[PDB]
Order: C-alpha cells, then structure tokens, then sequence
C-alpha cells in the first residue's frame, strides 16, 4: 500500500512524478494525503470530484492479439488459439493457459495444437475472461455467456494498467484519498506508464480550488 | 467419530425350504 | 352531492385487527444445558 | 361507491418517456412520485430530481432548472458522491409494479425529473408520475 | 434521498408436488434363490 | 406522530432477530464471531442407514425399522434423551406404508397423531431436513439426496451447554443523538459449547 | 416534512397525448381522473371511457376494449343518447389548471380513456392520469 | 497557500517583485500579511477597496485560436475542430479532448478528424467549456446553452491567469488580505505574469491610505 | 380459518312497498342488504389439487 504527501504549493520544500513500482497481475492499493495542500484552504475539506487519467510513456506494442466470442447459457463454446500470434518468424507455438488468470465462472481444456473448449458452469450468464499465454507472449480471451433470450453488449478489453471504476473514497476529516491501482496480467515488464490525478478541495461556499499531480508507474517483473 | 453404518435384520422368514 | 367530491368527507371505521402471517419457528433452547457465566473466557 | 379522488389528491405527469414537464406544488404540501415501467430494463436507470423558481419575466412560469441537493437522514451511508439528490430504478423491476419515492424537502414553487447521463436510453421504458397531497389555497 | 418502495401488482400462485415415501421394499429376504 | 408506535415495534422486532439467530447459531455456527454449533463440529457419532434395490437402482432410503433401531440404541447408561427433527421428517414417519397397502402407524384413522411428549420427540422445524422443505424424499427414484441430515438424540442437558453472560439491554445512545434525532443501541453477550460429545448421536442417510 | 405518499394513492398515466394506457385498477378500490391542458384548446374536448377485463389465455393482462356504460343519479337530464360513459373537457380552460372527474360504478380491473372521434385534434394537448385510493391486497 | 509578509515602509527592512509560482491547471490560494504595514496607522483597519491587475511580460503568443458556440436547451451541438489551428508548416493534426478538462455538464463525441459534438445534459441552461488540444497546442471551446427563449450573453474567454471575480476577503482584526489565483490550463509553461495589488487602508476619520505591491507568476510545469 | 378469510356484517335485509310507483292498481316492493368480506391472509392455508 504505496503513500505519497503530495507538495504543499508553499512555494518550498531526478524525475517530475514520483515512482510506483508494479508487478503483473497484483491489484494494490494507494493513499495519497492532501493535508499539508488543503488544511490551510480551511473549508470543507474535499470532495470527490476527483479524475484519473493514464498515458502510455513506453509500450512495446503487443506481440498476440485478443479476441472476443459470443455464447448463450449452458451452451458449449468452442474456438481455436492459432489466428492470434502473428509471427514474423517462423517458430513453434507453445500454447499454455496459465492456471493462475484461468476463467472465473467456467472451465477450459488446452488441446494439443491451439484447440480450447469453454464449458460454461450451469445456470450462469456474464461475461467470463481467461488469459492464454502464446509462446511467452500472453493475451486475453474473453467470451459472454447471453442469457439465450437476445444478445449482449461488448466489453471494453481491459487495458495493461487501469484504475478500478468506483473504489476511490476521500476521508474529510484527515485529507486522504483512496484509490485502487490494478494491473493487466498482460503488462509488458519494462514498460512505463503516467497516472495524472485532478484533485479539488472546496471553501466554505461552494467554490473551488484545484490540485494536479503525476504519478509513474513502471511495469516491472519480481516486484 | 466416523461415521457407522445401521445394519439391521432383513426380511428373515424361513429355514427349511429353498426356493426353486 | 356525493360519489363526486373528494374523497374526504367519508371516514373509514377504523377496525382494530391487525394480521401477522410470521412464523418464528420453533424454540430448542431449553434442552441445552444453562450456565450463567461471568467476565469472558471461562 | 368510488369517489372523485380527483381533488384532493391529484395527479401530473411528470416524465412521459420522451420529455420531462415541470409541475406546480406551490398550491400543495406535500407531493411524491410513483415511478412504472412499460418494458423490462436492461440495467439500473438514475434519474436526476430538479426544482425550480418562479421566473422574474412572470411569477406563473417556472424560470431555469436548479438541482435539488440532498439530505441524509442518520441511516445514510453512501451520500452519492455529489450531494445532489437522485433516484435509481434498481434491474429487476417487472412491469406490472411499481415504485414510489419522495424528497425529504422541497425547495421552491416546482419539481422535475430527467435522466441522468448513461441512463438515457432505458429510461424512455418508464414512466413518472407526481402526486400532491392537501391544498394550502 | 429518496428510498423506493415497491409492490406487484398481480402475484403468482405457487404449484408444488406432494412426494411421500414409497411402499418400502427391505433389503435382503432370507428364503431366496441366486 | 405517525399513530403505529414504532418504537415498540422495533423492540419487537430485535428480540425477535436476535432469538432466531442465537438458536440458529447453537447449531451450525462456525467457529469465529458464532458459538461452534453441534450439528458443524460433528463429534457426535454418527449413524447412515444402507440403501434399498428399487428393481436394481439402489436408490437411499428411510423406513420405520431404521427410526426403531436408532432410537433404542442409546445406551440407557447416559439418561433420558430427547430426539430433534423437522416436522416433515415426522410427517415422512407418519406416512409409511406396508408392502399390502397398509399404515404401519395407526391402521386406519386418516391421522396419526401420537403423544409426542411420551416419545420424546420434540419437534422444531428449523432444523434441516431431507426433504428439501417437502416436495423430495421418498421415491421410486429421482429424490432423497444420500448424505443428508435426518435427526438427532442426547442427553442434552449435558450433552451441549449454552453460556449467557449479558441479556439484551436497549439505551439511549447518548451522543450521535441531537435536539432532533435519537440513535438507539442494543446488545447482549452469550455463546454456546459442545458439552462431552460422546452422549449425542445423529442420523443420517 | 413532506411524506411518501407514492404508495397509499399512486398514479399512473392513462393518456400522454398519444397513445392509452390500460391501468389496473383491482388491487385497489377507489380511482379517478386528473385531467390536465398543456396548450390552448380550439373547441370542446370529448374523451370516452373504456373498461377491460382479464384476459382469456393470461389472467394478468389486459382483455380486449369494453365501453363502460353510464349511470344517473336522481338529476341527470342530460342522458347521453346510447347511454355510454364519457367525458367533455369544456372549451376555455387554460393551462395551470386542472379537472377531476370520476366514474360512479367500477366494472372490470382495467380501465382507460381514449379521445372520442372528431375530437383527436387539439387532444394531443391534453394528458389524463389516475389515481388511486387504498390498497385492498 | 502561499504567503508573504509586506514591507512595512519604515525606510528599513534578485528582482523586485516576491516570486510564484504556478502550474497550468492548479487554483491556489494566497495570503498576505499587511500588519506590519498598517498596524502603526492606528485606525479602522484595512478595508475591503484592493483592486488587481494582470500583465504579460512573457507572453509567446497561443498557437491554436480560441472559439465560441450556441445551441437551445436538450439540443445537441456539433462542430469542427479544426478551422482554428491555422498552421505553419503541413503536417497532421491529432486533435484530442483533455479528459482532465472535459466538459461538466454534458458529453463529447470528438470524431476522428476534427469534428465532435457535445450532447448537454438533460434539462441544463447556462455555459460549459472543454479543453481540446491540437499537436499539444491547449486552447479553449465555449458553449452556451440556451434556454430556448432567446439568449445568454457571451463569456469572455478565460485568461491564461487570473484572479476570480469576488472570492477575496479581508480580516481587519489581524490585518491580514486572502484571495485566489487560478491558473488556466492553457498556460505556456515558461511565461511569467505579473500582479500588482493596491491595497487601502482608512484612518479613524474615513481618509485613505494606500499601499501597492507587485509579484511575478512564473508558470512552470511540474510545480 | 379464524384468521385466514374474514366476513363482515353490516345490515340484514328489510322489505317495504315503494310508494312512488305503487298505484292504487298495481303494487311494488322493494328490499336490499348490505355486507361484504375479504381474504385476509394467504399463508394461512393450502389447497390439495391433481
């Protein structure tokens, strides 16, 4: 659980952004405390107004694509494995489903050359991800399971580093703010991300005083 | 403890005549 | 007139039952060997 | 022998599926909604709660759109971020029951209801509706 | 901040079936045959 | 205002919360923040009857002779006990039927309705039973769910003790409280032991 | 303080100005109109009155459209010609006003309103609700 | 919160003007200590008579211009993005809506190629600007929504630094002036402003004394 | 039962000639009662069905 003081804007006391390493697959938590910025501005403490953004610095762009299905309940789901690893060069692919990011509310059966079958579990309907590992280079399979009345909607392929939806929280009385920082099991080690927060405390009557800061995270592998 | 079975007597009738 | 104005000029008698409709369940709490105890952790 | 629950009592259209209509509680004291949907919904819709004030060009019609804020109670524990009251139609509402809420305090001469962002697209599958309580003039 | 409250308008019956133990058999009957 | 008194409604409706979840604790509490309920810790010596061929199927079953050798196996040498079970488990019992149509119990009165006291069965439909509510159990086949729970025996007033240290108290929870708003609390402190577990027994299927 | 009267007198839509809505009217016991304008009328408005019955195959929908007939009570001189319920919004009734009426006799568990022909016009101005009274579950 | 003590002139104790600093985006908040100053001027302490003023001495003058729009109530507006980044050389434009400064009362749909349109919230009359930026060029967009009678008046297109209308405030018990500098994120990391402040004072009898101070923003990025 | 449907009582019948109507040729009466009940609750009660 990382914890950063931000700068007081006092006009006192190599890089701009702190540091936060982290490692793929891990979901953390941070604190960030406001109280040495927005204590003086004595008003109502902050608010949760807050907003988050992630930029990419360095990304190695991806080596195996992701790829959707579609299913109904109860329904078996079949598909293969070998369309999603362009190789520029000729290699042999050693498929493997790792048993730590396996699917959720399912179960899968690697065949022997890119083969897979997704038996759902009975009486269940959502959307079930797994993450395939072609050749060291990993990926993400992600199929819906459809109540078999229409159809379902598409869901948005998680990115490499992303900030829950609703898990930050804000405490007004100590000035701290927190927040979830979750990784992809697909984050590329040695790569760098920057984490931007928008922060806004409030004075007695409604108005505003705003706050930025950065954050760099750097993908790395062992922690 | 583990759990015992229950055996108790079947249907117990006769001794003196097979069944063909 | 009436059957045309309002709906406040009649006043419902005001029946004194009350329905339940709620099992609890059935007590096992007598069986059970009492003791009454004292500051925790006996 | 039913009786003409008209008066004392009435009832507006508040939110008809495809438009929103301010109605008029300055006459009455107290009022809540009773929101009913037509089809079944897709996933939870939230509707923001809005008053507004007698308008200066003319004191019977009402002026701009201002949001009710939000008052807890004791029980209240999410306080929904914005302090900005709203209402959320939980999935799971089969429609032929309906559902009804109210503000616990009103602020100037009308009240309306919308939907907020995101929600715009079930929320023409329900309908809301206002209904006053007793005239103060 | 409003809490809803909310009723059906037509509930449902509710079906159910009424199984009851069947004519025993025992389990193993000394006169016998193989 | 509002006419209904509240209040005593709600001191209604807490002792009343609190008196099933405390029995429903003694039973199948686990562990941490729950007493360890009997019917969890599963130290009483355990008896499963065998299962019965419907024309080669093999399907569980549970039938008088094996409620008449459970009930008189109890060694006399603990005491008097006291057998537990659901109300349909009962009725199940009640409903039995010899192989030429007739009652095992009562034949021929539309009811059987035997002094329970005297059997010292002591009905409390809580408990779990094996008919999944009703509507299972007792088939040709397709029901009865081997591994179930049927009922249970001891001498319980030394078999399981239950422990009370605080009843229930209400107060007025003096700050949290304004000119305007009350904020009540209530409470009370009590748990429950397994006693020696070798003077009950359960059965099972 | 104002209460949640959404249960204990609901409301529901009957006309928006273009479609009926039937409104089930059995679970409770006392029911009315609320008319209400939203634009200047050109001539008198003549709404008819329809009552429906549970369906054949599916007891909680509505049947097909049954007209209610009308009933007078020692005055009525008027006597519709084929003695069928309707209702005559008068000309010159503004907006920020509205009317009440109500059918004596209940029959059937659906009922709704429906713009009488020749009068469909200027009735997309109108929008009737109801509301009932009492909950007899 | 920044703050400075002010010289007392008594004749006693690099430039001239105090320093501070900014970031584009931040709103801050300043205190200013005038006791030393108007403590010996025994009277009816400060009042609240400060006017301010905001000079460029740095300016590099902004790239991409700036716009303004209208559209009734419920109705949606779009237009382009791209008849306001005159530019010198030819090159491509990767157009881009800051999620930081977003819009605040509605959504925006920005097209692959300069075109966007903004959907207000529902049931929402008054002013809502968003942030775009053009090959990194920030400028500002302003749309008015109006509520379908006849018009709103035209806002007047936020300075690259400036001090809030009325959010000052002035404690004559300790003689001690406070209000707010915003920054806006169309700042030019690099360029410096400055602010001069004319502070009165008033003697027991309703005479004035006046005091003027300077200061010099110096817009850095990362604080 | 007791406490699964309820019967409420009101008036009994009564009977008496309709004067407007009645000539001194013809003659009608007239009569009428007025009562009603409820269910009270439903789970109180089952129903055994094929």
């Amino acid at each position: 659980m990382y914890f950063f003081s931000v700068d007081p804007r006092n006009g006192a006391s190599s890089c701009c952004c702190e540091s936060i390493s982290a490692r793929p697959g891990e979901v953390n938590g941070v604190m960030v405390s406001y109280a040495a910025w927005s204590a003086p501005l004595r008003g109502h403490g902050l608010t949760n107004k807050t907003t988050f953004e992630i930029d990419g610095v360095s990304v190695t762009p991806p080596k195996v694509s992701n790829a959707f299905g579609r299913t109904k309940v109860g329904v078996v789901f079949e598909g293969t494995l070998s369309d999603l690893f362009p190789n520029p060069e000729g290699e042999q692919v050693e498929y493997e489903i790792s048993e730590l990011n396996g699917p959720s509310n399912g179960v899968v059966e690697l065949g022997a050359n890119g083969a897979f079958t997704y038996t759902p579990g009975a009486l269940f309907t959502g959307v079930d991800r797994f993450w395939f590992s072609i050749n060291g280079n990993i990926g993400e399979y992600v199929i819906s399971v459809d109540p078999t009345t229409s159809e379902l909607p598409q869901p948005p392929f998680t990115t490499p580093v992303y900030v829950p939806a609703a898990r930050r929280s804000v405490d007004p009385r100590t000035h701290v703010l927190k927040f979830v920082l979750g990784v992809s099991p697909a984050a590329i080690p040695g790569d760098v991300y920057r984490l931007t927060v928008r922060q806004v405390a409030i004075d007695c009557d409604g108005n505003e005083f705003v706050h930025i800061s950065c954050y760099d995270i750097s993908i790395g592998s062992c922690g | 403890a583990a759990p015992s079975r229950l055996v108790q007597p079947g249907c117990f009738i006769c001794r003196g005549v097979a069944v063909s | 007139e009436a059957s045309t104005i309002g709906p406040a000029f009649f006043t419902p008698q005001v029946l004194a039952l009350e329905v339940d409709c709620n099992i609890e369940c059935a007590s096992l709490l007598d069986l059970y060997g009492q003791i009454e105890v004292s500051r925790s952790t006996f | 022998m039913n009786f003409n629950v008209g008066v004392d009592f009435p009832s507006f259209i508040a939110w008809d599926g495809e438009e929103s209509f301010p109605v008029k509680v300055d006459g009455f004291n107290q009022f809540g909604f009773t929101f009913k949907t037509i089809a079944a919904l897709t996933a939870a819709t939230t509707f923001n709660i809005f008053y507004h004030e007698p308008s200066d060009a003319d004191p019977c019609v009402p002026g701009p759109a201002i949001r009710v804020p939000e008052v807890p109670f004791c029980d209240t524990v999410l306080l929904s971020e914005d302090g900005l009251a709203a209402v959320t139609l939980p999935e799971t509402v089969t429609p032929d029951s309906f559902c009804a809420g109210t503000v616990p305090c009103m602020n100037g001469q009308w009240i309306s209801i919308a939907p907020a962002t995101g929600s715009e697209t079930n929320a023409a599958n329900v309908q809301i509706t206002v209904t006053m309580k007793g005239a103060t003039r | 901040m409003v809490k809803l409250n909310c009723r059906p308008l037509c509930q449902a019956p509710t079906a159910s079936r009424l199984v009851s133990p069947p004519c025993f058999i025992c389990r193993g009957v000394a006169p016998s045959a193989p | 205002e509002a006419n209904y008194d509240f209040l005593s409604f709600m001191i209604g409706a807490a002792q009343r919360s609190h008196r099933i979840n405390r029995n429903q604790a003694l039973m199948i509490g686990k562990g941490v923040n729950e007493p360890k309920g009997w019917l969890t810790e599963n130290c009483f010596p355990v008896f499963q009857t065998l299962p019965v061929d419907v024309n080669g199927t093999s399907t569980p079953a549970f039938l008088a002779q094996d409620w008449r050798r459970f009930v008189t196996s109890f060694p006399a040498e603990y005491g008097e006990a006291r057998s537990v079970m659901h109300q349909n488990v009962f009725g199940y019992l009640a409903a039995m039927v010899d192989a030429n149509g007739r009652f095992l119990f009562g034949d021929g009165d539309l009811t059987f309705t035997p002094d329970l006291v005297r059997e010292r069965i002591r009905i409390s439909n809580c408990l779990p039973d094996p008919t999944e509510g009703n509507t299972k159990g007792g088939t040709g086949q397709d029901a009865f769910a081997a591994g179930s729970f049927v009922a249970a025996q001891a001498a319980w007033k030394t078999a399981f003790y239950a422990v009370e240290k605080r009843p229930m108290f209400f107060e007025q929870y003096e700050g949290g409280s304004s000119a305007w708003c009350v904020k009540y609390q209530f409470g009370a402190e009590d748990g429950g032991f397994v006693g020696c577990c070798e003077h009950g027994r359960i059965l099972q299927i």
